[PDB]
RNA sequence: AUCGAGAGG
């Protein structure tokens, strides 16, 4: 009845960004992200990956209800390093280690033998 | 059931009886029947009045002659220290009503809460009857894909719950998550 | 609710992949709260999820019937034979973090039963809306639009809060307010009135 | 900004209050008998054998927002083992000439009592504990 | 496995409850309060056939 | 019973008292009999302390009592409502209690009356009475939807 | 009513498996867990479903209309 | 609708209580709650 | 009854509820549903008409629709149906009626309306499902659980409502309850055990876990804390987290069993400047009880600063559990094999205990006792053995439960469970009880029909030996399930006879008012209390503080309390104040110093006449404690420093102070006279609290820091007073009226009953009594 | 091989592959199983009008059943989302339509399978919507057994989607994650009444890795690199290329998260 | 509308 569709988990509606970007008040270098349309698969691992980066001082992530797929991710880096640039790298490197587990992955199941 | 003198006090009832019975359940051979074992003798109809009058024994082994090691985990059961048992009750489980009947180990709980479920097993979703698709009833509520518990009481087979089922063998955590 | 007596509405939905996994994959249908079990004081719930489970990888039916000699002890050797734990704790991962977590979870199968309540037959709501013609009232109950009752209970509560203008509407604005004319000299209404 | 006290202990006991990751330490200064120490320390982190010698360092510094190590450009405060930081309660007199220091680095509890100094540890927020294998 | 003993009037399906009332012919005494003048009764309704 | 009394050194100190317990009570024969201390008996009946000393010592021995009550569940109450209701009992004099036989018999308004019990009683009383309600009361002007004084009808408000 | 396609809790199909299950616990005189390991359903989220079914179905069946 | 079917009523010197005559006879547990607590009991 | 003093309202609704951990305490989640069928008219403004002509355009089966628009003439204009519904044009002092949307005030309830805490005002947050939400700490004063529960809502509809329900009737002001003087609603459940295990000093956190736990919470500064240890790892404490949840400059002492300043058990709370500097978090530090956190962040920071201070405690402690996990099982119940034979060893002894006793009651050896038959005796004697039993088999259990253990845990932070059901659990449930007795022979001479007959042993009597756990034989659960069944129908009974005393009350003293005069009084004006409560004073304000002067031997007192100028060691030490050289043996000051000395010995007197118990904690209008600790912090004191403080401030202020506190502002000896009697109980708290010495010695106070003191004492006291207007009589009724419902169950009528006969002034008591002395 | 995440397999069947997970970052192995079961696209029914039904089973039973009906899902990357499209209700690249038509013809029950369905919408030489059937008998999952005289007849609309919005697109039931056998990270602490040990089972993962040492101290350093994985296929889509596309669906949504950045 | 029955916290 009341209950909203499925599809407004994975489907962005009418006048919506997939990500909203907003400095964070009494912050320094440090920008907060609503992740809209998504869940806690991508947010945890991009914290993740941001925390390896060094300059990159602080990375959460937080769902304000669990009724509304949505994340919000807060970065702060060192100075003359833009967020952004810090979450594209990470982002990047995610990609890069996917793409040589499924190589790797590939070969071994070409070995694997049934 | 009942008790009466045969050199130790024994139970009227007797194992090969007890085949006959199976027998006619099998078949289903002369028929055996509780109205057999009524006019044979060997079970009795009692008032509360005519109890007043008796002495009964939950369990028959009970009858058995007195003459240690044992499990912590078995309920203390208080040595019986008694004599001239008129009858014996041919199960202590006979004694719940048809709702309190479906509650499992009701014995290891709390009675209030047995009363609640009892309350609650009438609301309880189910497949009324067979027929309910014939049938025009009012309202009618029938589960998508009922199963039998898990856990069945003795008496459910003639309950009929078994083959009549009203809840779901969920699998269920308990756990703090997410604080709803 | 569950057969011991422990009841329960759904207060969220959750997907496969939030919910905590045990290491087999195996994910809970629901999640009750461990706080409710020992006011109720009803171990026959915890009891049933153990021997479930032994029935469950035994093949073989379960007997809780009462004033039977089964032995929890014996019930969790069978649990250890079959190599899940005694006591029915499980290792759990926490779903959305992937990470393992620092309590095992006491989780397996248990007898549950859906309840006659509804929670779209019980929502109601109101507005504006049909009248009794006598009391010239909010008619009553869901089944014909009515409107809830302010009990004189209360109206008790919002005099201790002290809100007389709002008692007030709940009282006329939002029930059978209506204008009469009175005259004075009779101080009852008497007077007949040709409004325009 | 320099180190305030140092002091050489003997850990008289080792004692685990029902739990498993932190014991408190009873300890006694050495060649001095003015003071002594009781502070709790997690002992998974760094293992503290009973009757064992371990130098004891307390620092003003060397609030802003923590950073982590990183590169260590910054120069290492401590070639210690274990470092903590916490928050001085009280400061209470003992006896007459004895005065006493009550630290809590984050619930973490020492304890200190002597005569030693007569002015020292002043009741400053910052502190921290340097302790050397 | 529908067991029976309800009646059907007008397409409803009835079924009667037991009342419980105590047995006609017994006799039992009662005892009567502090402030009565009468001690105890004894008391017998008896119930025609 | 333990008794907490004044050392001479000023300290609080408890040695045990002996105290006497009765099932029933006259209480006025009892106080005056000797042995037995006048300033410290203590009866479990309000109404016979009413009648033997005063009034205001009945209203202190209904409080006293009330507390009991809420002692025994482990239940605390601010010592100004229960002793308000005490007072709403006590100011007439005589112990008016809470019941029809009680508040409804009193002097206020009929409206107000006629809402907790003996309604068309109340009414046909006052109508034979000539009794002329204040609408003072709360009840009598929630009836009337008129707004009660309460808190925020108890002052009108003017322009300057 | 009938066999359910797929556990709820494991989300294996388990509807294929029942009519072999009956088959093979009354041809082989076997007890039921070595039919449901036979079977290829080890864990008990997908073994509840086999084990606790009741096919009304059947008894559905036999009303004539 | 069994224990619809299976149902007594004592209209009405302390019936609510369980009595021990009631062992055997009546289920110990199963009473509707509110205003009818023991009054009503299933065999 | 039923159609005038209540009736049904328009704009009302109702559903089953649930509770969430993210939604916060203020607001309640309302189905969009039900905000598309709720309608609250807006007069149309220029500040509006830019959102009021989009919220018609979105129409009424869309939200933030609308669902009617009223015109100048006010003719019904319906949104579902009208040609003209696209057309619309606002036209000034045109109406629109408007869907309920977010942060907008409303009235939440629960049926039983026993309190007033029960119907509060709540702001709105619309949600996409079926229940009405509310958060976990919101359900004490209502009393809901959300196993079935259905509450309902109301809506506002003119200006003047909606302030109403703000000012007065929202949750945030109702925190601290007028009866009881303790906060109505604390963390509750899940919050309260995570809040111990966190707070546990074993528990450790992790730095991606304390960046998240921070994020979480909403007002989270983002001053990163320092790591509580650092070389080996930067690892941060569980309690440094949560004290980044608590607001600033909240200082906190509690002192339990050995609560020492190394606090080894970690007993007690001690916080400063909001940081916990010792202690581990429990029911009585974050529950509803006075001198909670609550309380004391409400009195000082404000009510919506504790309201948000319930949530963001909220968010962090539920994350962490949720990481951390929560579990209870049979495992918890088990206890070890050689405890349970202890268990069996002492059910045993009891056993023997009434053997021997019921041989001597055979052989008529047993002495006779006065006053009571001696099958009375012999009845008594056993149920206390059996009582005693139980309880050693639940002590041996709680000796035997290891720190692991869930059920512990519960009980621990205290969120649910207790001793009894431990015991009962995995030990002797014990003697059942039927009407004040044990079991009675419903059979002749026999409880039940297996027993022998006149059995008295305990097994017959109904003494049930077998834990839950267990499992409880036939007759024991036969007679378990008696004590059950009496249970419910106690419950019911007293449910009616408490609704019908609730409703007596209320109607008796309903009209009882607190007028401008501060004079307590009826409709009739017949008055009833000179000063409401005797002092004039709110309720909520008053919290539990100690009389230092009735406490305590002469000689510590006068130690504590007397400076002597002139003496050697009487007189205050040069370090306590830098004049002391100067002012030692002048007879000017030491004559003031003994008129204050005069004043505390008379009030000293007085007080002990008041307190035969001497019981020094009372409530008391202004807390003075926390306030010393406020002055300590605000202004950094140094105990090193001599003060600047001339006695004389110190003596004169303390007398200026007590002038300036006014309860009743009349210029009229009579109404001076009731002032002076209403403030004169906390004019003795001051003198206790501000003495010279104690000023001088104990807080090493400054002269800005006694002036602030005394300008918020006199600020708090002028906060405390009750405002004109109050219902005092509704709210006391009601009360006493909760209390009443809770209340379940060696000749004491006692509990409703007893009630029932206090309210009834009946002139024959069930157990009257006399008490002599 | 590559620098960067490596697996080795220990074990694979058509149905279930058995793999260890190595130098990888958990949260990566967690996103990547919420991808592999709710993220991966799959084709299922989602509409069905019914003709004629003489079952006892009330239809939208069955459709729920269809709903959960295995259909192959290899070829579902050439087929486009019925949204996606620009078709009116399906273009026959976005949907495949199914039909089926069963009587009573025999006097005993005449059961359907699986296998009884009939594909009318244009193959394509797509290997998209055949029924899955494992059984050794070749029959299919039984959607309703019928006496003699009752008949159904039915038409299904599959369409592409996703396990999150209905669990019918579903490509797996269940996956085995293990790691920290030894529970030499402690990340969790065992309850035990007399010994954890003994009460707690010891896996068989708990070989591969070394066995721990009560001498050395705990690695506070320590964080886990070795995972151990198992996967269980319901046979729509092969298992290699079920995790494979897990693995591509992740980085689909990172691919998307810095075009999203671009276009800011 | 009336009367009644069952149920919920
Ligand atoms: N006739 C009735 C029956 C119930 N109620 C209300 O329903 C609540 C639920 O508790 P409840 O009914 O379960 C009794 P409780 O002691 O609280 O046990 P519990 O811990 O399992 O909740 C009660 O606290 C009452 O306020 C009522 O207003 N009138
Ligand atoms: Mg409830
Ligand atoms: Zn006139
Ligand atoms: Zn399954
Ligand atoms: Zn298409």
């Amino acid at each position: 009845m009341n209950a909203p569709d499925r599809f407004e988990l994975f489907l962005l509606g009418e006048g919506e960004s997939k990500l909203k970007i907003d400095p964070d008040t009494k912050a320094p270098n440090a920008v907060v992200i609503t992740f809209e349309k998504e869940d806690h698969t991508l947010g945890n691992l991009i914290r993740a990956e941001l925390l390896n980066d060094r300059k990159v001082l602080f990375a959460a992530y937080k769902v304000e209800h669990p009724f509304f797929a949505r994340f919000k991710l807060r970065i702060q880096t060192t100075e003359g390093y833009d967020p952004k640039d810090a979450l594209k790298n990470a982002c990047n490197s995610i990609i890069n280690k996917l793409g040589a587990l499924k190589t790797n992955f590939e070969t071994e199941w070409n070995l694997q033998t049934l | 059931f009942i008790v009466e003198d045969d050199g130790h006090k024994e139970l009227k009832v007797r194992k090969g009886h007890i085949a006959k019975l199976m027998a006619t359940e099998y078949q289903d051979v002369e028929e055996y029947t509780w109205s057999s074992l009524l006019n044979e003798g060997l079970v009795e109809y009692i008032d509360a009045e005519e109890e007043e009058s008796i002495l009964i024994a939950m369990q028959p082994e009970d009858l058995e002659p007195a003459e240690l090691d044992v499990d912590p985990a078995k309920r203390i059961r208080v040595s019986h220290h008694a004599t001239t048992f008129t009858h014996c009750e041919i199960h202590p489980s006979m004694i719940l009503g048809v709702a309190a009947s479906i509650i499992p180990f009701p014995d290891h709980n709390q009675s209030p809460r047995n009363t609640y479920q009892s309350a609650m097993g009438k609301q309880a979703m189910g497949v009324f009857l067979t027929n309910y698709n014939v049938r025009m009833d009012t309202m009618a509520n029938i589960l998508y894909y009922p199963q039998k518990p898990l856990g069945t009481t003795r008496a459910m087979e003639y309950l009929k719950f078994r083959e009549l089922p009203a809840g779901q063998n969920a699998i269920v955590a308990i756990a703090c998550y997410s604080g709803y | 609710a569950s057969r011991h007596g422990q009841k329960g509405t759904i207060g969220i939905t959750y997907r496969r992949e939030d919910m905590p996994f045990t290491a087999e994959g195996i994910v809970p249908d629901l999640i009750i709260n461990p706080h409710a079990i020992p006011s109720r004081m009803t171990v026959a719930h915890l009891i049933e999820c153990l021997l479930s489970k032994v029935a469950a990888l035994s093949g073989n039916e379960g007997d809780a019937s009462p004033f039977t000699d089964i032995t929890v002890e014996g019930i969790s050797k069978l649990l250890r034979e079959h190599g899940y734990q005694s006591r029915g704790f499980e290792v759990m991962y926490n779903g959305h973090t992937g990470k393992k977590l620092m309590a095992q979870i006491f989780f397996g199968p248990t007898y549950y039963q859906r309840l006659r309540h509804m929670v779209d037959d019980k929502i109601h709501a109101r507005a504006r809306g049909p009248m009794q013609v006598l009391t010239r009232q909010p008619v009553e109950g869901r089944s014909r639009d009515g409107g809830l009752r302010f009990g004189e209970m209360e109206r008790d509560c919002m005099i201790a809060h002290g809100a007389a203008s709002f008692l007030k509407e709940r009282l006329m604005e939002a029930s059978d307010a209506f204008r009469v004319h009175i005259c004075g000299i009779c101080g009852l209404m008497t007077v007949i009135a040709k409004l325009n | 900004s320099n180190t305030l006290f140092d002091d050489i202990f003997q850990v008289s006991e080792v004692d685990p209050g029902r739990y498993n990751k932190v014991c408190r330490i009873e300890a006694a200064s050495t060649t001095q008998d003015q003071c002594k120490l009781t502070l709790d320390i997690n002992v998974e982190l760094f293992p503290v054998a009973a009757q064992d010698s371990l130098t004891v360092t307390i620092a003003s510094s060397l609030t802003r927002s923590w950073r982590p190590p990183q590169a260590g450009d910054r120069s290492l405060a401590d070639d210690y083992d274990y470092v903590m930081y916490g928050t001085a309660y009280k400061f209470e007199e003992v006896s007459k000439d004895l005065i006493a220091v009550y630290y809590s680095f984050g619930g973490l509890l020492m304890r200190l009592e002597g005569n030693y100094r007569n002015l020292n540890n002043l009741k400053q927020e910052n502190a921290y504990l340097l302790i050397r294998r | 496995f529908d067991m029976g003993g309800y009646f059907i009037i007008n397409g409803s399906e009835k079924v009667l409850i037991a009342q419980e009332r105590s047995a006609g012919n017994i006799v039992q005494v009662f005892k009567k309060a502090a402030p009565s003048p009468i001690s105890h009764v004894a008391e017998i309704r008896s119930a025609l056939e | 019973y333990d008794r907490k009394v004044p050392s001479p050194t000023g300290e609080y100190v408890k040695e045990p008292e002996w105290v006497l317990e009765t099932d029933g009570v006259n209480l006025s024969e009892v106080m005056t009999v000797p042995g037995i201390d006048p300033t410290r008996i203590y009866t479990n009946s309000f109404i016979d302390i009413m009648e033997v000393l005063g009034i205001e010592a009945g209203r202190a021995a209904l409080y006293k009592e009330v507390y009991n009550v809420i002692a025994s569940d482990g239940s605390y109450v601010n010592y100004r409502h229960m002793a308000l209701l005490v007072d709403v009992m006590t100011t007439q004099g005589g112990l008016t209690s809470v019941t029809r036989h009680g508040f409804n018999r009193s002097n206020t308004g009929a409206l107000m009356r006629c809402s907790f019990e003996e309604t068309v009683e109340i009414l046909f009383e006052a109508g034979a009475s000539a009794e002329l309600d204040d609408c003072r009361g709360v009840s009598e002007n929630v009836i009337l939807g008129q707004m009660a004084p309460i808190g925020t009808g108890a002052f009108d408000v003017m322009i300057d | 009513m009938i066999v359910p396609v797929r556990c709820f809790s494991c989300g294996k199909v388990v509807g294929d498996k029942w009519e072999s299950y009956l088959n093979l616990l009354q041809e082989d005189e076997l007890d039921e867990g070595t039919a449901l390991s036979r079977l290829g359903l080890k864990r008990y989220c997908c073994r509840r479903m086999i084990l606790t079914h009741v096919d009304l179905i059947e008894k559905f069946l036999r009303y004539n209309p | 609708t069994l224990s619809h079917l299976r149902r007594t009523n004592t209209p009405i010197a302390k019936p609510r209580q369980l009595h021990n005559t009631h062992w055997g006879l009546v289920c110990p547990a199963e009473t509707p709650e509110g205003q009818a607590c023991g009054l009503v009991k299933n065999l | 009854r039923g159609n005038l003093m209540g009736k049904r309202v328009d704009f009302s609704a109702r559903t089953v509820i649930s509770g969430d951990p993210n939604l916060e305490l203020d607001q309640v989640g309302v189905p969009k549903s039900i905000a598309k069928t709720l309608t609250y008219p807006e007069v149309v403004t220029p500040y509006n008409i830019d959102r009021l002509t989009q919220l018609v355009r979105n129409g009424p089966n869309e939200h933030p629709g609308a669902k009617y628009v009223i015109r100048d003439s006010g003719d019904r204009i319906d949104l579902r149906y009208s040609k003209r519904a696209g057309d619309i044009q606002l036209q000034y002092g045109w109406k629109v009626e408007r869907h309920i949307m977010d942060n907008d005030p409303v009235l939440f309830n629960r049926q039983p309306s026993l309190h007033k805490m029960s119907m509060m005002a709540h702001r709105v947050k619309v949600i996409p499902y079926s229940t009405f939400r509310l958060n976990l700490s919101v359900t004490s004063p209502y009393n809901a659980d959300f196993d079935g529960d259905e509450m309902n809502l109301h809506v506002p509809q003119s200006e003047e409502t909606r302030a109403e329900l703000s000012q007065l009737c929202a949750v945030p002001l109702q925190i601290v309850s007028p009866q009881s003087n303790k906060p109505c609603m604390g963390i509750v459940q899940d919050t309260l055990c995570g809040i111990r295990k966190l707070t546990l000093r074993d528990t450790f956190i992790e730095l991606d876990q304390v960046l998240n736990m921070l994020y979480w919470v909403p007002d989270w500064d983002g001053v990163i804390p320092t790591p509580a240890i650092i070389k080996p790892k930067p690892l941060w404490s569980g309690k440094q987290i949560l004290s980044v949840a608590i607001p600033n400059g909240i200082h906190l002492q509690r002192f339990d069993e050995g609560t020492t300043l190394l606090s080894p058990k970690d007993n007690g709370m001690l916080i400063i400047d909001g940081q916990i500097i010792f202690g581990v978090v429990e029911k009585k530090t974050v529950g509803s009880s006075n001198g909670g956190l609550i309380h004391v962040v409400t009195r000082e920071k404000g009510p919506q600063v504790c309201a948000k201070l319930f949530g963001n405690i909220q968010k962090v402690v539920n994350f962490w559990l949720l990481h951390n996990g929560f579990s209870t099982g049979i495992g918890d119940t088990i206890a070890d094999g050689p405890t349970m034979r202890e268990i069996t060893e002492t059910i045993a002894e009891a056993k023997k205990k009434v053997l021997d006793v019921t041989k001597e009651a055979q052989a008529n050896l047993l002495t006779a006792k006065h006053g009571m038959t001696l099958r009375e005796s012999f009845e008594d004697n056993v149920v206390r053995f059996l009582n005693e039993a139980r309880d050693k088999a639940g002590r041996l259990a709680e000796v035997n439960l290891k720190d692991l253990n869930n059920v512990k845990q519960m009980v621990m932070a205290g969120s649910k469970g207790s001793f009894i059901n431990i015991a009962q659990m995995s030990a002797c449930v014990g003697q059942q009880s039927v009407e004040g007795k044990r079991i009675a022979f419903g059979f002749v001479d026999r409880t039940l029909p297996h027993f022998s007959k006149d059995d008295y042993s305990p097994e017959s009597k109904g003494f049930v030996e077998n834990s839950y756990l267990r499992g409880l034989t036939p007759q024991e659960f036969f007679f378990h399930a008696m004590g059950g069944r009496e249970g419910l129908i106690d419950t019911a009974v007293k449910t009616a006879e408490t609704g019908y005393i609730q409703r007596r009350l209320v109607k008796a003293l309903e009209d009882i008012m607190v007028h401008y005069d501060n004079t307590t009084r009826n409709s009739l004006g017949n008055v009833i209390q000179f000063i409401y409560g005797e002092d004039g004073m709110d309720a909520a304000h008053i919290e539990k503080q100690s009389l230092d002067t009735i406490g305590g031997s002469d000689a510590a007192f006068e130690k504590r309390y007397r400076v002597d100028l002139l003496n050697t060691d009487h007189t205050l030490d040069p370090s306590l104040l830098e004049s002391g050289s100067e002012i030692l043996g002048d007879l000017k000051l030491q004559v003031l110093l003994d008129e204050e000395y005069k004043q505390l010995v008379k009030d000293r007197k007085f007080l002990r006449e008041v307190f035969v118990d001497g019981e020094a904690n009372w409530p008391l209008p202004v807390n003075i404690r926390r306030i010393i600790q406020n002055a300590q912090q605000t202004f950094h004191i140094d105990h090193t420093k001599p003060s600047d403080l001339t006695i004389k401030d110190i003596v004169l202020g303390v007398k200026d102070l007590q002038e300036n506190l006014l309860v009743l502002r009349g210029k009229n000896e009579i109404i001076q006279n009731a002032q002076r009697d209403a403030v004169t109980l906390f004019c003795c708290l001051l003198r206790s609290r501000l003495a010279t010495r104690r000023v001088l010695q104990e807080y090493r106070l400054t002269k800005q820091a006694f002036d602030w003191v005394l300008s918020n004492i006199e600020a708090q006291f002028l906060r405390s007073v009750v405002h004109p207007g109050e219902m005092v009589g509704v709210l006391a009724a009601q009360s006493i009226g909760e209390p009443a419902t809770q209340m379940t169950l060696k000749k004491v009528t006692s509990g409703v009953p007893r009630l029932k006969e206090i309210l009834n002034v009946a002139k024959n008591m069930k157990t009257p009594s006399l008490t002599v002395y | 091989s590559e620098e960067g995440p490596q697996v080795k397999i220990r074990e694979a069947s058509k149905d279930n592959v058995d793999f260890i997970l190595s130098n990888v970052d958990l949260a990566m192995a967690n996103s990547l199983r919420r991808v592999m079961i709710a993220e991966i696209p799959t084709l299922a029914i989602d509409s069905v009008e019914v003709e004629t039904n003489t079952t006892v089973l009330a239809d939208e039973f069955i459709a729920h059943r269809l709903g959960l009906i295995p259909l192959q899902s290899m070829d579902i990357e050439q087929l486009e989302y019925s949204r996606d499209c620009f078709c009116e209700d399906h273009c026959d690249k976005c949907s495949v339509v199914l039909t089926l038509q069963a009587f009573g013809e025999s006097e005993s029950t005449t059961n359907v399978y699986s296998k009884d369905l009939v594909i009318v919408s244009n193959l394509m030489g797509r290997n998209i919507g055949h029924p899955i059937i494992q059984d050794k008998e070749g029959n299919g999952v039984l959607i309703c057994k019928l006496r003699k005289g009752q008949e159904l007849k039915l038409t299904c609309v599959a369409k592409k989607g996703i396990a999150k919005e209905h669990a019918k697109w579903g490509p797996a039931a269940a996956i085995e994650f293990e790691y920290d056998p030894w529970n030499k990270l402690k990340h969790t602490d065992y309850w035990y009444e007399q010994d954890s040990a003994k009460e707690w089972p010891q896996s068989k993962n708990c070989e591969y890795e070394d066995p721990p040492n009560e001498g050395d101290p705990f690695d506070y350093k320590a964080q886990a690199d070795t995972f151990y994985m198992n996967v269980e296929s319901v046979g729509s889509i092969p298992v290699d290329q079920v995790v494979v596309r897990g693995i591509d669906t992740l980085q689909k949504k990172v691919a998307s998260i810095l075009l999203a950045l671009t276009q800011m």
